[PDB]
């Protein structure tokens, strides 16, 4: 079941990242880092997949209920390899991502506010920000976590956050899959190399996810080993 | 587990391609 | 600058259409437009034309296109916010799968499952030229009157 | 720019309606605000006329909107912070369904169970689009003086 | 201090801030409680733990 | 010696966040807080303390 | 050149026929550039490097011996699949692309 | 933030609310000037409207 909530972010990941690491800013500000270096990326072989990530708060004007919402430019695979469950609609489609369509995910809550009627959702628009857009799915939380107490949270392909109501190169960052059942440690350096080389600087920066996936799948067969050989010595004695 | 499926009956539809605008 | 003015006689919209679909957008073409604040109240009449000078918000550039709206009853302030429904064509006598459960092989070769008179879901490979920003109008594969199973399809799977 | 004067003897506001609303709002209405300051001390008036220049604060168009409340005592500080209640209608003689109460299915539709004089109760479908704090105004739906289930409504369910 | 419950004051605290401030804006997180919880799943694990195995060995 | 490590945290934080939460910007970024609200803010007997926390990196 | 605060850029231009009155202002375009062949010369593909200083190249490759030995080697031309190497390397030498330790026998 | 109900306790012991009007809010105390008797109790600890003590 743990294990299931782990791997459910699968195997594996290497977000991009600027400036030195999570707390830099100016440098972490600035982004070297076009959505056209995944091409060369995406090329290795060992990979399997690798993909974009970026997102913007920003005002959302719609009928008579007017408020800023949180919203996330991403990978179509988003909710399907996070397999966050959908209120309803889908995902999308890469031709369609591909589209540049006005589709968009939002929270369920937002419904809530925008939706006291709770009118059906598909084939409505809102601006957000400035642009149109023609909602679809929604999606439920899969998690519980009440504690992070969350507010107004929006997906779109990044294609067309990015793309045509932003239009910067440089994503947040960059998921990055690889194949083979490939360990996390090896390449990951490579990938190190490939940003020394592609970019003419130290500037990788990214995070990685079997180190902490095996280590503490170490941890738990460990904690099955103290307990059931305790056990086992125990009904022996008996 | 019922196999229970969404489903739609298609028809000859017409186009209604012409998108929006801020 | 003493004092400005202007004439309200009749409103012109900014309808500022997205760069990649400005190649197409051939004038006199018919469209519609309605405001938030109304929610429900259409208005409608002939785009005029395209504006030659692109202006940019940062990322993406925007080119503006034009109506000719009639203004009765004193309404619509000026700068009000009015989303935009510009026509691209209509051909007719022709399917378009949902996109909610194709099924999409190579990015070129397309199956999709739909049940059958069985009860059997079955899926066909299908060839798809034009795309729609919620459907896609498919070509041959698939006839119609058939049922498709729009949610969590699965080939060979009767129910 | 030597120095600058002004009539302080008429305290005009600037009470900035957003553009959702600014459809409505017809002249002459009456209306009341007060301030952060004095907390409870109302002011109200007449609304003398509504601004054709909207200024944006980035997001969301706003539209002004003007009193003209009289100033004794010597009041009221120049660009004071001012909440502003401007009456929206007077409508009369017509129901509203508290909020409590009502179901609201499709996204459209509107439930109301009430009691009948047979003692068993029936929901009606109700139309409606103004609303309140407390209630939402049904012009509309249920005949007047008809029971209605406050609490645990159920429709063809006797109390 | 006072060994005092996290979950209480902190609403308190809510609509002090709400008062001294003229709007709802601290936005605080929760403490403690989740120390608290997490106290009672450790004992919990130590609950599960010493009872099966005490109970083997009363088997024994 | 895990609990330990937890409480050592001073039973445990109720940091100010004036805006809505960690995702926050603009309102976030706008922000009203007084080191002088300290002040009524200890005034408070349970409070055993609370404490100023600002930060930035300069070169 | 103008800057966009990082990295100068240099601009180039065409000359492009225009019928049919399409092409709107400051439309975003792709822009492919032809550069040249460099043949006659190893490339070196972009894994199998040692890239020491980042100036210095080592390159570890497999000896008849059947033991590793690199050799540094001077790299200037780049490509999104390979580095052109003039020198450090002969021909027909095999190169130890996957899992490389100098000075070791396989 | 316009209401402010205040629970207090009676002589019946029986605590009940009062909404009350309040002007100055005093950084020590809020001064109320409505709604309140003097010499009541007031449940300033854990109160329960509606609820005898």
């Amino acid at each position: 079941m743990v294990l299931a909530d782990i791997r459910s972010i699968g195997t594996n990941t290497i977000d991009v990242y600027p400036g030195k690491d999570f707390g830099d800013d100016d440098p972490q500000y600035q982004q070297a880092l076009k959505y056209d270096d995944l091409i060369a990326i995406q090329k290795q072989p060992w990979v399997a997949s690798a993909t974009p990530a970026v997102s913007q708060n920003l005002r959302l004007r719609y009928n008579n209920v007017d408020v800023a919402a949180s919203a996330n430019g991403v990978s179509g695979d988003y909710f399907n390899v996070y397999g966050m469950t959908f209120s309803e609609g889908n995902t999308f489609n890469q031709e369609q991502l591909n589209g540049r369509a006005q589709v968009v995910v939002l929270d369920s809550n937002t419904r809530r506010q925008l939706f006291p009627h709770k009118a059906d959702v598909v084939g409505e628009v809102i601006l957000v920000g400035n642009m149109p857009a023609r909602v679809i799915g929604v999606a439920e939380e899969k998690q519980s976590m009440f504690g992070s107490s969350k507010v107004l949270r929006v997906w779109l392909p990044y294609s067309t956050m990015s793309g045509r109501v932003m239009g910067q190169s440089w994503l947040n960052s960059i998921t990055v899959r690889v194949k083979e059942g490939f360990d996390s440690a090896e390449a990951e350096q490579q990938l190190t190399r490939l940003l020394s080389l592609r970019h003419g600087k130290k500037d990788f920066f990214t995070w990685n996810m079997d180190g902490v996936l095996k280590t503490v799948e170490k941890t738990t067969r460990t904690l099955q080993l103290f307990l059931t050989l305790v056990a086992v010595i125990s009904l022996v004695v008996g | 587990p019922v196999p229970t499926y969404q489903t739609l009956i298609v028809r000859p539809g017409d186009l209604q391609q012409s998108v929006l605008a801020t | 600058n003493i004092l400005t003015l202007a004439d309200m006689s009749a409103m012109l919209v900014k309808a500022q259409v997205s760069e990649a679909d400005v190649i197409h957008l051939k004038p006199g073409q018919k469209a519609w437009f309605t405001v938030l604040g109304d929610q429900l109240t259409r208005y409608e009449g002939q785009i005029k034309d395209v504006l030659p000078t692109p202006e940019k918000v940062n990322d993406a550039i925007f080119y503006y296109a034009r109506f000719e709206v009639p203004n009765p009853n004193g309404l619509l302030r000026l700068d009000m916010t009015a989303q935009v429904h510009i026509q691209l064509t209509d051909v007719k006598n022709v399917l378009t799968i949902p996109l909610s459960a194709l099924g999409d092989p190579v990015g070129d070769n397309r199956y999709k499952v739909k049940l059958l008179r069985n009860g059997e879901t079955r899926e066909r490979e299908v060839t798809i030229g034009a795309r729609n920003d919620t459907d896609v109008e498919i070509v041959k594969g698939l006839e119609a009157g058939d049922e498709v199973v729009i949610g969590e399809a699965k080939p060979g799977a009767a129910q």
